[PDB]
RNA sequence: UCGGAGUACAAAAAACCCUCCGAGUGAUUUUAAUCUAGACAAACCAGUCAAAAUAACCAUAACAUCACUUAUUGAUCCAAAAU
């Protein structure tokens, strides 16, 4: 999968914003997805149980 | 009257409507039973296709 | 450099060169109704029912692309939707896509200039919602009929 | 990074001897032994069911079954022969261009979409190709040369405004299959087949400049195209004066599957060579 | 229903379903009313309308039909010109 | 006595049919009915005899 | 098989080789449309009402009526019809 092209303006038309140049100082880190998106998803179970996963 | 607000009161002219309450629909059910097809349109948000990931 | 019996040139011999389809016939339509650069076009994006209000604004007396008889006849029928600063305001709502809203506005404007530029417009009125109007009119006219000068 | 690693110095070797499946991974099965799960073993008592003989699925016990009292009606009628166009919103197209999956620089047809995995075609399901839908119309800023099998007025309008070109092309099922997965076809060892024409029902679609049909008379293109501007109220750019114009004008023959190859050639991928027929009959057949 | 076929060992579909029902992708099934072509002269226009409807099946019937029908019929379909494409997603359902 | 089910046809030139129970020993039936295509009250004359 | 009364005293439901009456249609012209909120009833299938909006007609004109009116009825498939 190709590294995303550098642009002159962020965020892009589709709203994609690359990660920062340094990393924050927080005592945790969230890797990007292999497709370069933020790994937050939603999940259902039993048809009524709604959840949000941070991966 | 239009002349009043502009000329005398130095105002824009307010205009009103008559607004009726939105019609009452029962809770939507997962399996609407013995209900016409057009049922699914009563709970429709707006008429436009939406292709989610597509 | 491939070519077939069914190719585009042998199907339509008349037009051939690859730049034929991309020519711009500005002479074909010289009318250019509604020179969009001369309109103020506003977008109110309402997201929640998801709909985007599109708003077309321009000054009616300062608009030269419409004739004088039509520019005056427009300010009559549509005086309701005119503004105290002289602006004629059109608005569309329906689609979530503002292309479709802009198009609705422009089609409305086209229609107004259409019917105003037609001298044959008879402005026919229905009796259904106007019966109350004619009868209450006549019946306030029975009372208005008292004649003595005043002031 | 992983502080877990530091706890592993302190603990014994990981070996085959100590290994635990994640708790909950295996729900243990239960066997009809003992006081609980024995003695009729969940099968109930006598009747048809304890013996395992209860009737087939739809059967209602002799009253005319629900699925058979309802009358037949064409619903799925002829379903196998309906055409199926996989939707692609401008939102996804934009999102693919932004992230550098498909590049707008070279022309974009089906193979390009498939290779970026922006879209998936399965001809066996009677997919006839991609259709273009308008979901991202307002947001769409890219400048592209795109070829799809169907498109909507609004979608086209949204591509023109940005100075690109849309064209609707047709592929028959075989053609389509070859188009989407080309490399599996080149290992097949067959010539490149002719592109079939559209069937009679689809001719009025691809002959119109309205749809920017690939079989359409180009004389109507700049006319109809400009029409689309009047409706959506934007200035139509001159595509002629652009630097990328030589790419934007690029077509296919209506009889050609790919860009730059021709019906009847053969791709030998081990030698990285192309092979073309010198014969007259073959060249008449493939070029007709 | 055949759960394991003889040649393929797969699970067969009951075609008698596929002629009278329609599966939206949400899982709702759609059917004609019964007796809607039968003895029309004898019926009220109101009743006739109630009969001309397309109606939805309750959960039980739905599960029954799903069992009687293989995977292929539950796939996401995009048809050109399709009347019913409007209805295949579900909206605003709070459960 | 028996009655009969007759097929009645529009004289509006629109093919439209509706069936009516009519007395067997009576005369050929003619009515003023509603035709949906023309959206009018028109004359229907009995074309055919359906059920007896 | 369908309906009315009692059983089943006042919301509903409620059995019997229980007690009693009925239905398997006439007669008539006012020939009784389209579409749709919300409901009743209900294992399923079937049954019931019904506002607003259209179109028909006085030019702001939609319940066929009577016989205790309640019942006068029959699913799929399949056949005949051609709309
Ligand atoms: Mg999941
Ligand atoms: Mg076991
Ligand atoms: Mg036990
Ligand atoms: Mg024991
Ligand atoms: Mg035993
Ligand atoms: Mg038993
Ligand atoms: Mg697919
Ligand atoms: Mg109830
Ligand atoms: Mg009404």
């Amino acid at each position: 999968i190709p590294r995303p092209p550098k642009h002159e303006h962020y965020p892009t038309p589709s709203g994609w914003q690359p990660p920062r140049d340094p990393a924050p100082s927080l005592p945790y880190f969230v890797r990007r997805s292999r497709m370069h998106n933020i790994p937050v998803y939603r999940d259902i179970t039993h048809g009524n149980r709604q959840m949000t996963v941070i991966r | 009257v239009t002349r009043v607000f502009h000329q005398l009161l130095d105002m824009r002219e307010p205009v009103f409507e008559f607004v009726r309450p939105p019609p009452y629909h029962p809770k939507q059910k997962r399996f609407p039973h013995r209900q016409p097809l057009r049922y699914l349109d009563r709970y429709r948000d707006s008429h436009e296709p939406t292709y989610g990931i597509y | 450099e491939f070519q077939s019996i069914y190719s585009l040139d042998k199907l339509y011999p008349e037009s051939r060169g690859s730049d034929t389809a991309w020519r711009l016939p500005d002479d074909a339509k010289q009318a250019n109704d509604i020179p969009v650069d001369r309109l103020t076009i506003s977008y109110c994006r309402s997201s929640g029912k998801v709909n985007s209000k599109a708003e077309v604004r321009f000054h009616l007396a300062s608009a030269d692309w419409i004739a004088e008889p039509v520019r005056l006849k427009l300010a009559v029928k549509h005086k309701n939707r005119i503004n105290r600063s002289g602006e004629l305001i059109l608005t569309s709502e329906c689609s979530r896509y503002q292309f479709r809203n802009l198009a609705d506005c422009l089609q409305k404007l086209r229609d107004m200039i259409a019917e105003a530029s037609q001298p044959a417009k008879e402005p026919s009125r229905e009796d259904a919602e106007l019966r109350r109007s004619r009868i209450e009119n006549m019946n306030r006219e029975r009372l208005r009929k008292k004649r003595i000068s005043s002031a | 990074g992983p502080r877990a690693l530091d706890l592993l110095r302190a603990l014994p070797r990981v070996s085959l001897a100590n290994l635990k499946p994640n708790p909950g991974s295996r729900k243990p099965e239960r066997r009809p032994r003992g006081r609980r799960r024995g003695r009729k073993c969940g099968r109930g008592h006598k009747g048809e069911r304890q013996r395992g003989t209860r009737p087939r699925l739809g059967f209602e016990g002799g009253q005319t079954p629900f699925y058979l009292r309802i009358p037949k009606y064409g619903f799925n009628e002829g379903h196998s022969f309906r055409h199926q166009y996989q939707p692609l919103s401008l939102n996804r197209l934009q999102y693919l261009i932004d992230l550098g999956r498909v590049d707008p620089t070279q022309p974009i047809d089906l193979t390009q979409l498939v290779n970026g995995r922006g879209v998936t075609i399965q001809p066996s399901k009677r997919d006839y190709g991609v259709q273009l839908v308008e979901e991202g119309a307002d947001t769409f800023k890219a400048k592209v040369n795109i070829e799809v099998q169907m498109a909507s007025e609004l979608a086209i309008a949204a591509i023109e405004k940005n100075g690109g070109v849309v064209t609707t092309a047709f592929y028959d099922p075989r053609s389509l299959e070859i188009l989407c997965k080309p490399v599996p076809f080149f290992l097949r060892g067959q010539p490149i087949p002719k592109r079939m024409l559209p069937p009679e029902a689809l001719v009025p679609y691809y002959t119109d400049a309205k749809n920017r049909g690939y079989l359409a008379d180009p004389a109507r293109f700049p006319e109809a195209r400009l029409e689309l501007a009047r409706k959506y109220g934007y200035v139509l750019p001159d595509i002629t004066k652009d630097e990328l114009f030589k790419m934007l004008s690029t077509r296919k023959d209506p009889r050609q599957i790919f860009f730059g190859l021709a019906p009847g050639w053969v791709v030998n991928m081990a030698d990285k060579k192309i092979l073309k027929p010198t014969d007259e009959n073959l060249l008449k057949y493939y070029s007709s | 229903v055949t759960y394991f076929s003889s040649r393929k060992g797969k699970r067969k579909t009951v075609k008698a379903v596929i002629y009278r029902f329609l599966r939206l992708h949400s899982g709702l099934w759609l059917r004609r009313k019964a007796g809607y072509k039968k003895k029309l002269w004898k019926k009220t226009a109101a009743r006739k309308r109630r009969l001309r409807e397309f109606v939805f099946c309750n959960k039980t019937q739905s599960k029954l039909l799903d069992k009687m029908t293989t995977s292929f019929w539950k796939r996401r379909n995009w048809y050109a010109d399709d009347p019913y494409q409007k209805y295949q997603d579900r909206t605003n359902l709070k459960v | 006595s028996k009655t009969i089910l007759v097929k009645m046809m529009s004289q509006a030139g629109t093919g439209f049919s509706f069936n009516t129970k009519r007395s067997r020993l009576r005369e050929k039936l003619t009515l003023l009915h509603y035709d949906p295509v023309v959206k009018k009250k028109v004359l229907f004359v009995e074309q055919k005899k359906i059920r007896s």
